[PDB]
């Protein structure tokens, strides 16, 4: 904190400004005004310009990245008629002509229908990562014109080919398939037809002059038969506040940086129902097409607008995503499937979308973003501290794996992190090579955390500092007791007692066990005799090789005789004739006490003595001085630290509270 | 049993590795036991079989059946035709059709 | 702004229904739990409490560090350092069969280390002396309030 | 192609229904000339029919058995719906079955 | 916390023990670790 930073604090809101006049729609307020001052003190605990590689570079979390991308801006709207006022109407105006068309119109849609458009648009929204598949129940009754109706209009909603894709090849084939049942149902007059030589759909000619609407069959190389024909759709420009989403993706080929407008596919569309001879649609589309080309416009608008974050795909992530599906093989990015009806195509291309709030959580993301990087920056340096740790100690830590390190890092932190961390590796699987691989990358965000981190890692290498030990040791010894005879000699004197070591043991008169000796031992019975037999000849016996964890506790009267009585171990006799007689636990709670008896409590003396003599077992010497018997008159030795304090008059500020409190 | 024979037994049990390997490009364990010679000869039979078959007969049997399905105006389930390229799963081939 | 009526049952309604972001998150948590089978608001909120998260704290008084006890003999006393006592209970019972709670375990001692030192003085109180200003006793690490009377 | 619509309106539709030689079930609660006139298979309001059925129609009226099949009618994914809107049942009816 | 209370015995066990020998072969079932005192007798 002594440290200055008043050019980092610069940079930081200039990276402010850069967002908020990137999106000036909602972002107005700024905080240059508490900057210029002389008397505060801020801490930058954050880092504003976060490196978005970190949040890439962790393996198989493309379904978190979008999941809080989509939880932390995506924002709330309605659906509305093409044209309102049409439920009181009667249904005699709303019919006129003959045909799947005049059928179909006229419905009236369920919460389902509703449901199901709501899910292709927002599988709109996300260029590649939501996919859509058709949903068929195998035992269900349907009318076909639904479906002729259904694929026609889809072959026109959505888009394929070109650069993305947002359709799989079974919705395609399936589309292509309703397209050409869709322009074979003869109810007008008779139009001529030739048919080709092969057998694949759509591959014939029809009307007076033949027009080769073969075109018009999906193939995913350059996107012929939906709005990829031949248009370009993503772009660059000036560069944006995030450099990964250096694209500008746009459906139509349109831009409102204009009212009358059409494209190649539309045009087409509508050539080749005249062609066909079908006049009543053709009329239909070239009056409902401004409103699907308005409504194209502005949902572009709010995909390029809101959806701009650092959890948005990389450029070369977002360029190889089509070839990897279209090879068959993913290998980083994974899209996610949504499934769907068939009337739902028709219903969505009637409605709208119309947002009228943005999300809430819209102000706050930076916040969120760099707390996400420091995490991650947390969780490797963790990651390389332990594998150093551990290869530093290797007889007394057990060898592990990087799964294991995994798991309990994942344990200890904050459950947005381990909720959607969980999300991901259950949506799609992980590696020994993929962590390896994460582990090596150099990757790293600074900040306090991380910094606090590794010193607090430095003071903890000492493994005998942090109440971890191996030396422990059982021996008979026989507890003393007041003698209480002498009242006055009893006020005159005290009761101290400890089971502390002042040294250890010597080298010989001594026997080492580790785990495997005890557990042969437990095998064939015959580890309480051994135990007893050692312990008959005066001796003590050490439980080396395995790190304990020792708790210490104070007692004034008698403690209870679970302390008294504790076994570094626990045996239990398993099931008779089976692999071992009894199974052992090898470390179980040890406790070290120190009785320090008070002297009014001899006033009743059922509080301090026994009914037998007893003994005590558990040993442990450890080098730290935890309890010292000191002269008064060094008492004040003690005092050696030097600590700073500021004054009342001074503030301490954080630029997070200044950020998250907005106007 | 005696103590050092005990503890030989003991030790070669201890010694049963599991190794990782590859099945379609699929992660899969191995390691070692013990078995008779003709079922073991039917079971490796059994499992070339499913390492063969993963290349080319299924994803063919899948595609006549997508033909039929289209010849004969019926759609089939997403399932049966997109359940093939999902990573965690081994289509073992019983009919090829 | 007002939707177009639909059809539930046999009636009509114009509701606005749940949020589109509340729809996403449990559809897309469906899809993941039908894919892994053979409370969004949980995580929004939590999403919403770890945007505020603070990493720091600001304090008045120093935790206290070493404390005195009485031994009934006047020449002698005896001192312990409560950052021992207090870190020995944080930790867990460590089996070698299972190295990941092990693992967590000495994970969980090191966040502790890591926040106990983790704080700011703001405005120590003092008293004034005949000539100078000097700290209360209370600001000190050390309690003996205890051990005077003796 | 098949409708389901409340029994009252089909008790008086019923002579009209049959002159379209349409097949009827009902449950009570106390020149060019062409093939077919109407492709509608038949029209009914009994809860059994309703796995079969591809549309409903919707009115207000009172019938006890009406709720449940169009909760049902309402339950299927992808089914034509058709809603009453005032004025004259009789005409809109017979519009909505001549010209579906 | 008319210090303490006591209840009298719920119920006192007499027991008789007889040590199978074919145990001997697998001990820690028939050998404690300390020299362990008994109270309570019962007269019949």
């Amino acid at each position: 904190i002594e440290a200055v930073q008043l050019q980092e604090l610069r940079n930081s809101i200039g990276w402010l400004e850069r967002l908020g006049h990137r999106k000036r729609i909602t972002y107005s307020q700024e905080v240059l005004t508490d900057f210029r001052r002389q008397d505060t003190i801020w801490v930058l605990a954050l880092q504003l310009p976060v490196n978005p590689q970190v949040v890439w570079d962790v393996p198989r979390s493309s379904i978190a990245n979008l999941i809080m991308n989509i939880a932390t801006c995506l924002p709330t709207g309605e659906y509305i008629a093409p044209n309102p006022r049409i439920s009181s109407i009667t249904l005699t105006q709303r019919i006129t002509t003959t045909g799947p068309f005049a059928i179909l119109t006229g419905s009236t849609p369920t919460a389902q229908q509703l449901n199901d458009v709501r899910k292709i648009y927002l599988a709109l929204m996300f260029p590649g990562q939501i996919i859509l598949d058709l949903k068929i129940d195998p035992g269900e009754r349907m009318d076909p014109a639904v479906r002729m109706v259904a694929g026609v209009v889809g072959h026109l909603l959505f888009t394929a080919g070109g650069r993305f894709t947002n359709l799989t090849q079974n919705m395609a084939r399936q589309l292509d398939i309703a397209l050409n049942d869709y322009l074979l149902y003869m109810y007008n007059t008779r139009v001529q037809v030739n048919y080709g030589p092969t057998g694949e759909p759509l591959d014939f000619q029809i009307g007076r002059n033949q027009y080769d609407c073969n075109v018009f069959r999906a193939d995913f190389a350059t996107g012929t038969g939906y709005n990829g024909w031949a248009t370009i759709d993503v772009e660059y420009r000036e560069p944006a506040p995030y450099v990964h989403a250096q694209r500008y993706i746009r459906y139509c080929g349109i831009d409102s940086r204009g009212i009358g407008m059409t494209y190649h596919c539309y045009n087409e569309m509508l050539r080749m129902l005249v062609a066909a001879g079908k006049d009543s649609e053709a009329a239909y589309f070239r009056s409902m097409l401004p409103f699907h080309m308005v409504r194209f416009a502005r949902i572009n608008q709010i995909i390029n607008e809101d959806l701009h974050s650092v959890f948005s795909l990389p450029d070369d992530m977002f360029n190889a995503l089509l070839p990897d599906l279209i090879a068959g093989a993913h290998q980083n990015a994974d899209p996610v499937v949504l499934d769907v009806s068939w009337i739902s195509l028709w219903f969505a291309f009637n409605r709208s979308f119309e947002p009228t709030h943005r999300n809430e959580m819209l102000e706050v993301a930076p916040l969120i973003e760099s707390v996400y990087a420091s995490e991650l920056s947390v969780m490797k340096v963790d990651m390389r501290h332990l594998s150093l740790m551990q290869r530093r100690f290797p007889d007394v830590l057990i060898q592990a794996r990087p799964s294991h390190f995994w798991k309990a890092v994942l344990n200890d932190s904050p459950e947005a992190v381990k909720a959607v961390m969980n999300l991901s590796h259950s949506h799609n699987f992980i590696n020994i090579r993929d962590m390896m691989r994460w582990v090596m990358l150099p990757s790293l965000q600074p900040s306090l955390k991380l910094a606090l981190e590794e010193e607090a890692w430095a003071a903890a290498n000492d493994f005998e500092d942090l109440m971890l030990t191996d030396q422990v040791y059982m021996h008979r010894d026989m507890l003393p007791e007041p003698r209480l005879d002498d009242i006055e000699r009893f006020r005159q004197e005290g009761f101290y007692y400890t089971n502390m070591l002042e040294a250890p043991p010597e080298i010989d008169r001594v026997v080492q066990y580790t785990y495997e000796i005890a557990r042969l031992q437990a095998n064939m019975g015959q580890f309480r005799a051994a135990l007893r037999r050692i312990m008959d000849d005066d001796d003590w016996v050490r439980f080396g090789g395995v790190l304990r964890t020792v708790r210490v506790k104070f007692y004034d009267a008698r403690p209870p005789d679970d302390v008294l009585q504790g076994l570094p171990f626990s045996y239990d006799t398993n099931e008779r004739g089976g692999l071992a007689y009894a199974t052992i636990k090898y470390a179980t709670e040890t406790t070290i006490f120190y009785l320090i008896y008070n002297v009014e409590f001899s006033n009743t003396p059922d509080s301090l003595v026994l009914i037998n003599p007893t003994y005590t077992m558990t040993k442990v010497f450890i080098n730290k001085r935890i309890v010292e018997r000191v002269r008064v008159g060094q008492i004040l030795a003690v005092l050696n630290r030097r600590f700073v304090a500021y004054k009342g008059k001074m503030r301490i500020m954080d630029i997070t509270q200044s950020l998250k409190m907005g106007t | 049993l005696t103590a050092e024979h005990r503890a030989m037994i003991q030790n070669a049990l201890d010694g049963s590795i599991i190794e990782n390997g590859n099945v379609a490009t699929r992660d899969v364990d191995v390691f070692i036991g013990a078995c008779s010679e003709p079922v073991y000869r039917i079971y490796n039979r059994l499992q070339g079989y499913i390492e063969a078959v993963q290349l080319q007969e299924l994803r063919n049997s899948i595609g006549w059946l997508e033909r039929l399905g289209h010849r004969k105006r019926i759609t089939y389930s997403q399932e049966v035709l997109t359940d093939f390229r999902r990573q965690d799963t081994i289509w073992v081939l019983a009919l090829q059709l | 702004i007002k939707t177009t009526p639909y059809l539930e049952g046999d009636v009509l309604s114009s509701d606005s229904g749940p949020l589109l972001s509340v729809f996403a998150l449990q559809e897309i948590m469906q899809k993941v739990r039908q894919v892994q089978a053979d409370d969004v608001q949980k995580i929004l909120d939590d999403i919403k409490a770890l945007a505020a998260e603070q990493v720091y704290k600001i304090v008045k008084v120093p935790s206290i560090s070493f404390r005195h006890i009485v031994m009934q003999s006047r020449d002698r006393v005896l001192r312990v350092d409560t950052y021992y006592e207090e870190m020995s209970q944080v930790g867990d019972v460590i089996t070698e069969d299972e190295p990941e709670k092990f693992y967590s375990t000495i994970i969980k001692k090191v966040r502790f280390i890591r926040g106990k030192g983790s704080f700011i003085l703001h405005d120590i109180p003092t008293r004034d002396h005949r000539g100078m200003e000097v700290a209360e006793p209370e600001v000190l690490g050390v309690e003996f309030k205890n051990v005077l009377p003796v | 192609a098949m409708l389901l619509a409340p029994g009252d309106v089909i008790k008086r539709s019923s002579e009209e229904l049959k002159q379209r030689q349409i097949q009827i079930n009902l449950i009570d609660w106390t020149a060019p000339i062409g093939a077919r006139e109407s492709a509608v298979m038949l029209v009914s309001n009994s809860i059994k029919d309703v796995v079969r059925a591809t549309a409903y129609f919707t009115a207000p009226t009172g019938d006890p058995h009406w709720k449940e099949v169009a909760r049902e009618a309402s339950k299927k994914k992808n089914i034509l719906a058709y809603t009453s809107t005032g004025g004259d049942v009789k005409t809109e009816f017979l519009h909505l079955i001549d010209h579906l």
